[PDB]
Parts: structure tokens; C-alpha cells; sequence
RNA sequence: UUGUA
RNA sequence: UUGUA
């Protein structure tokens, strides 16, 4: 007899991605990138200003996955000792969602030789109703004008590819049972990546 | 110069109820600020609003309360401690 | 002045989904549904024996979502005021996926007098016969019990339910279920986020 | 008739566990019950495991140990609320 | 440790 | 309340 070809799936009915080991990715350094704001009540004032002249914040964060042990990994940057954020950031605008992405991973992780991503599935999005750290992952009936959106990109990696990190950032590679509820460590977004990407099946090469 | 407006649904928005003093004809909202449920974000059914003018503030605390929202009448009181403590009473 | 046509948008990246208002949709009495199972002990005793001679559980669960005041919201099925579980089952050995929840979900809320589902929004696996289960297999697991599967199901503008006398029928709103493990388990606390992805319109 | 087994990775899954068992002359395995963290279901290290031979066991406790898996000795060692409280206590790391 | 009308 | 380098 002769084997049966299982055809692809809807891609919104199955997602299929490739994972590769961590090693297959080398990771030198760069000029540090200290944060256009600085502080935690610094950066609220310069929203509260922004939003009355652009409008509501749109950041874009890119979830880079590859695994271990056959176990995802996320790649977090990480300052200093205990934070830790997705390679991302805030769009320019009219900027096209994932121009913006690509031109801020390059921004953050480009390397010094015109790469290229890969960004074809949003995993997520969150919402802040007011000026303040509350974020939900949908806008309350009473909010009409949210101060800030977050939207999330899944980002394929390839099967190897070299990547700079800024000298003050380090770069972890965050196993899901370590995020898991594990809001208090990580946050709720980072921390609820396990859950988001379930839905993905995953190929470990 | 700031209030106390509560009483309402958690569906009950800033914009939809800048309507509604529209309506009385003030105009003045500076700003307002829902309080909530962090957990989820969900309103309490009350916020502080910021304005501008005076002789409005009376038409707020006066005519207000005699009105529905979605079939609510606007316990407007002014900015006090011990007023609050009812409004979240009120969510309990 | 000329604009140009916006080109697509590939559905893994702006996944729109339509809602609409709770107040579509009804329900009547049924023939009441007890379960395979009946005391805690029970179900994993089956389950232990069940895996022996079929092998790994296959579970699924149907997310359908409904809409009012903005808010998307989750049927949900109760019984006492504290137990609320999503619509599906376990599968029959070799079946499909979709068709399997279909039936399930039909033999569950009929209409003598139907479903649409394209979309994956989670998996959990179980990886012992104890109630923990997680999203993801744990690297010294490599043969689980149980995998559950979920999907969003899409609704028509309205329609009819039946529901097992044992059963009310609500609707949770995201809200409610935010950060609420301690209310409604893990999978279906996490529904908020699982759901953030999809552009929805509310009808 | 159980013992403990530790020192072992994370990712030791509970198959390459019994491919090493087998491969010491023992064939008559039970259980192998692995400890885990109830909130991320890592595993801890450690597995109790019972066996129906009882002489077999002292081959594990003499033989285990000075065999790599995952480059690491395991440490085959009786049944103990002693060695919980060890094992437990390695756990964090 | 969302579980027993 | 993952936030200070």
C-alpha cells in the first residue's frame, strides 16, 4: 500500500511553524539603545502629551520562537534584572503595522550587514482604557478612546540567522513553563504567550 | 473645580455621557476618569469629571439627577471621601 | 485625490470575525445530558482504562461568542452556581476534528426544527491522569493522556438552542472571565486573550 | 518496593528514563511516577519509580549512578521522606 | 483545587 | 505593581 497525502489545512483552521535550536542563532553586540522615555511616571507625561497631538499609541511587539529540549523558547530582551520586554515598539504614523514592526526589530536586533522578517501572524492584542499600567486584552464597554494599543506579531524565524544586541540589553530565550501563569514575573501579556501560542503546532528541526 | 458621577451602567461611556450634559448644554468637561475594577478593567458604575465652570456645576448637581442615562438617575455629588465609600459600597 | 485598493490581508494575520447581539439568540428546554462520568474518580479511572486500548483522549470544545454592549461574550454551560463548562466532548477514535465537534455540539444544543467553525484558537494538554493541564507538552512528557482542542465557532445572525434541562445557558463577557481561574478554570479564564487576535464586528 | 531517581534534567522524558533501565538487565518496571510543579508542570528532577524485582533495585543503586543520561549521574536511591526533603530542596535552582 | 443536581 | 540600570 502507499501512503496517503494529509493535505494542508486552512491556515486559520491549522497553523504549521518551524522551530530551530537556539544554537542555529548567533548573537553578537551593538551600541547600547538606552529608552526614548525613562521613567515609569516619565513616560505617562510624554503619552498624555503625544495623544493630544498624534492620538492613541499603536506599539507593535514581535514574538521571536525557537526551542529547546522540544520546548519553545521566547526571546526576551532583558534590562538590568528583573525586566524584560518584547523586541518592538511604537509606530510613526500612518505607519503600515508591519513595515513598523520590521523597521523596529531592525532597529533592535538588526544586523550590522539588510536582513529580513518574517511576519505574517498577529497572536494578540491589548489595551490600555487609561493613563495608567492596566492593560486588558479587549476595550471595556465604558472606554470610547483607548490611550493606547498593542498589537502582536508572531515572527518565524529561519532556519539560522546572526543577530546584534544592544550593550546595555541581554537576551534571554524564556521557556513557556517559565512564563506560565507567571504574571507576577513577567507580566500578564509576556506571561500569557504560553496560552497564545498554543494554538500553533510546532515543528522542532 | 471636579465631581462625582455615579449610579450608572459599567456601559456607560465617557463619550455617550458628554452627550448627555450636551444635552443640559454645558460643554465644560475638561476631563473624567472611571474607576475601576483593576482586575479586569470593568467600570464600577462611577467617575470623577473634571470641568471648568461654576454656574454649570449647579445645573450638574441640580438638574442632572432628574434624568436617565439607560435608565439611570446620575447620583451627582461633589468630590468627597466619604461619598465615595457609598459608590463602591454601591458596586458591592 | 486617486487612492489605490487596499491590497489583502492574509487570514493568519487579520482574522475578522462577525457577532451578534445576545438577544438573537434563545433557548428551550431539553432532554436532559448526564455525563460518561459521573463521580471525580470516575472520569480518570475511564480515562486510565480508555488510553490502554484507544490511546491518547482527544477532547474538544466549541467557543461560541455572542455580542452586546460591545463585549464579546462566551456561552458558557452551568448547572450549580459554581461549575460552567464549554460546549463538546471527547471524539470517537479516528474521528475528524471539525466534523467531531459538529456533532457533539449539535447532539448537545439541536435544532429538530447549523455550524460553521474555521478557526483554531487553542490547545491544552493533559499530562498525567491528574487534573493539571497545561498548554503545552513539558519536555519529559512524551506520551500525554488527554488533548484538548478549541475552536471558535461561528454563529448565524440567530438561531434556536435546546438545552438539557440540567443546564443553564449563559453568557459570560470577557470581563468576567479575565484573570477569573479561580471562577472558571484556566482554558476558559484565558478565553479573553485567546480571543484578543480577531477583529470582530458587532451586528 | 520503590525508589528515587534524581539528579536528572528537566527534559528527561520518562521514555529515554526506561531506555536506560532496560539496558541494565531490568524488565520488570512500574510506575515511574515523575515529580512535578503543579503550576508549570516542569518536571523536578526527580521520579519515584517502583519495581516488581527487588534485587534489581540494588543494580540501579550500584549501576545508575556512573551512567549519563543527558550527561548527567543519576542518583538511584530507596524510598525516603529524607530524601523528599533533599531532592525538594534541589528543586530550587 | 471552575465539580457535583 | 515584570520597571530602573
Amino acid at each position: 500500500g502507499n501512503k496517503y497525502i494529509q493535505q494542508t489545512k486552512p491556515l486559520t483552521l491549522e497553523r504549521t511553524i518551524n522551530l530551530y535550536p537556539l544554537t542555529n542563532y548567533t548573537f553578537g553586540t551593538k551600541e547600547p539603545l538606552y529608552e526614548k522615555d525613562s521613567s515609569v511616571a516619565a513616560r505617562f507625561q510624554r503619552m498624555r502629551e503625544e495623544f493630544d497631538k498624534i492620538g492613541m499609541r499603536r506599539t507593535v511587539e514581535g514574538v521571536l520562537i525557537v526551542h529547546e529540549h522540544r520546548l519553545p523558547h521566547v526571546l526576551l530582551l532583558q534590562l538590568g534584572t528583573t525586566f524584560f520586554k518584547l523586541p518592538g515598539g511604537e509606530l510613526n504614523p500612518g505607519e503600515d503595522e508591519v513595515e513598523g514592526l520590521k523597521r523596529l526589530m531592525t532597529e533592535i536586533l538588526g544586523r550590522q550587514d539588510l536582513q529580513d522578517w518574517v511576519i505574517d501572524d498577529c497572536i494578540g492584542n491589548w489595551w490600555r482604557p487609561n493613563f495608567e499600567p492596566p492593560q486588558y486584552p479587549y476595550i471595556p464597554a465604558h472606554i470610547t478612546k483607548p490611550k493606547e494599543h498593542k498589537k502582536l506579531f508572531l515572527v518565524q524565524l529561519q532556519e539560522k540567522a546572526l543577530f546584534a544586541v544592544p550593550k546595555n540589553y541581554k537576551l534571554v530565550a524564556a521557556p513557556l513553563f517559565e512564563l506560565y501563569d507567571n504574571a507576577p514575573g513577567y507580566g500578564p501579556i509576556i506571561s500569557s504567550l504560553p496560552q497564545l501560542l498554543s494554538r500553533f503546532n510546532f515543528i522542532y528541526n | 473645580i471636579a465631581l462625582y458621577i455615579g449610579n450608572l451602567t459599567w456601559w456607560t461611556t465617557d463619550e455617550d455621557l458628554t452627550e448627555a450634559v450636551h444635552s443640559l448644554g454645558v460643554n465644560d468637561i475638561l476631563e473624567i476618569k472611571f474607576f475601576e475594577n483593576r482586575a479586569n478593567g470593568q467600570s464600577k458604575g462611577f467617575a470623577l469629571v473634571g470641568v471648568g465652570s461654576e454656574a454649570s456645576s449647579k445645573k450638574l448637581m441640580d438638574l442632572l439627577p432628574k434624568r436617565e442615562l439607560h435608565g439611570q438617575n446620575p447620583v451627582v455629588t461633589p468630590v468627597n471621601k466619604q461619598f465615595l465609600s457609598q459608590f463602591e459600597m454601591q458596586s458591592r
